[PDB]
RNA sequence: AGCUCUCUUUGCCUUUUGGCUUAGAUCAAGUGUAGUA
RNA sequence: GCCCUUCGGGGCAUUUGGUCAAUUUGAAACGAUACAGAGAAGAUUAGCAUGGCCCCUGCACUAAGGAUGACACGCUACUCAAAGAGACGCUA
RNA sequence: AAAAAAAAAAAA
């Protein structure tokens, strides 16, 4: 909320959720990452990785 | 729109020099006295 | 609800009366054409088409070229050297 | 007794209204105090009136 | 008035301060460092728009500290020029300085016309302007003693040949005897020390 | 050729000087001895 | 209670009140006392701002003060690699 | 032809 299109906070949000086990809740992060952010290929290129 | 491809030419051309103040030292630094001078402008004068 | 304390003040609106311009719409050709009008009118206004004592001295005729100050006015756009701060410094510091 | 309920709903009860509408502390205020207890040009006017 | 004034009195009595929020006027006592925040932040502005996509924009403050240090040089008269600095962001530092420079240069002429008139009972606006004008006058003088060396004496040779002439002329028909180097053996010395 | 070990190199900024005004303004200091045993 | 009456009957007037009086257990605030002691890279200090789940005094929620009112001085891996050798050894 | 508060005296 407070930073809406750091990529970074959504990259270690992603990343947090996922070395939990936490896949699907860091599925629908990424699908809102990827839909905020469309144009940073990082977020994609993470997301297809 | 797709992001503007970068250089290194471009990255080494936007770097900022750190600021040699010859007035304030707020942390106490001890600057070499090399950098004291840099931005001295003085120094580059004609005597003519 | 709001969080001001201001007292009535001007509660009137004041509004452009006949022959206070304004609320009155003309084309841009004529607006232009106005311009035009005036601007032509003011250059117009502008170009008008409608034993010697003295002799003795060590140096003579030194203030030749003095008057000649005011052809016409400069504005320079550099503070520390117009003649606006040079009368001032030569007035106020002595 | 509108003053007097001012002054006691604030908490300076060091300083006494008289009955002839004067106020004056009861003893000696500190710092703290005297600063707390500065009423302004409303109380004063109306307490004079 | 005085009902206005109870309102209020009871309002912060009985529903508290709103003592945080409200937009403060810019009085005297603030009006140079409202002109500081304003200007930083025009200056940080220009910064955001002049760089490029990817560029790393953390350290942008630094400019704000090379624009202070241009300022302070500014007010020595001495030249501020950083090696390696990019031309816009030196543009924009010294575009800035500039406008603040005139800023300066205003208030001071508005302050020396107020301290001429009478206008003005304030002992430390009559010392700031008094510095200000220290300022001024140094870099006048500066600035003339470097024309000097560079246009060269301004009194022509034929000029200086004519005033010497005219003084050696008068001073051999006044038998002026020149003044001689004080003697050891001085008889004078003492009450003249 | 690849994987690992140590070292070097390149990239690296990784915490890598919050403002303003009359450089905000000013600013020496006790003492310090011992003819004769 | 009164009024009207064709003594059959009818009329006028119509629902108050966020309150237990009852102070330990439905919520005040200190001071004294002890203690600590006023910011800017030597010492001494005038200040003006900045940010808000910090306020106080004030009519000022478009003054001015409260030590420049206080507070801030911390903490610090992560958008994150590539080389060219040599090498206990791996391995083709 | 006759004008009379604050800065500023500092957080168990």
């Amino acid at each position: 909320d407070v930073h809406p299109n750091n990529t970074q906070l959504w990259i270690r949000y992603i990343e947090a959720e996922l070395k939990n086990r936490n896949i699907n809740h860091a599925r629908n992060l990424l699908d809102r990452a990827v839909t905020r952010l469309p144009r940073v290929s990082k977020l994609w290129y993470k997301y297809v990785y | 729109s797709p992001p503007r491809k970068l250089t290194a030419e471009d990255q080494e051309a936007w770097r900022i020099p750190p600021p040699v103040s010859m007035w304030k030292n707020p942390k106490g630094f001890t600057i070499p006295l090399d950098k004291r001078l840099a931005a001295d402008g003085r120094q580059l004068q004609e005597v003519q | 609800a709001y969080h001001q304390r201001l007292l009535p003040a001007y509660t009137t609106l004041k509004f452009r009366q006949p022959g206070q311009g304004g609320a009155a719409d003309k084309s841009t050709r004529d607006l232009r054409a106005e311009l035009e009008a005036a601007e032509a009118a003011h250059y117009a206004k502008l170009k008008g088409a409608p034993r010697r004592w003295d002799e003795d001295v060590v140096f003579k005729n030194q203030a030749r070229g003095t008057e000649d100050k005011g052809k016409r006015k400069e504005f320079v756009n550099d503070l520390l050297r117009s003649d606006f701060h040079k009368r001032f410094m030569s007035k106020y510091v002595r | 007794n509108m003053l007097n309920l001012l002054i006691h709903r604030k908490n300076l009860t060091y300083l006494h209204l008289d009955y002839n509408f004067n106020l004056k502390p009861v003893k000696t205020l500190t710092t703290k105090e005297r600063k707390k207890s500065r009423f302004g040009n409303a109380f004063h006017l109306m307490r004079e009136i | 008035l005085l009902e206005r004034w109870l309102g209020n009195l009871l309002s912060r009595q009985f529903e508290g301060r709103h003592s945080k929020g409200v937009a403060k006027t810019v009085t005297k006592q603030r009006v140079e460092s409202h002109f500081d925040l304003e200007l930083r932040a025009s200056v940080m502005a220009d910064l955001m728009d002049m760089m490029p996509e990817g560029i790393k924009q953390s350290k942008v403050n630094t400019v704000l500290q090379h624009l202070s240090e241009a300022w302070r040089c500014w007010k020595s008269n001495i030249p501020w020029k950083v090696p390696g600095l990019p031309a816009p962001i030196e543009n924009i530092i010294l575009r800035y300085v500039k406008a603040k420079a005139d800023w300066w240069i205003s208030v001071a002429h508005y302050n020396r016309e107020r301290i001429r008139r009478g206008a003005t009972v304030d002992k430390t606006v009559a010392k700031k302007n008094v510095g200000r004008l220290t300022r001024l006058w140094l870099k006048a003088e500066q600035e003339r003693q470097h024309n000097h060396m560079k246009d060269g004496p301004y009194v022509s040779s034929e000029e200086a040949v004519a005033i010497y002439t005219t003084t050696v002329h008068w001073l051999e028909a006044r038998k002026f005897s020149p003044i001689p180097f004080p003697s050891v053996s001085y008889k004078h010395d003492t009450k003249i020390l």
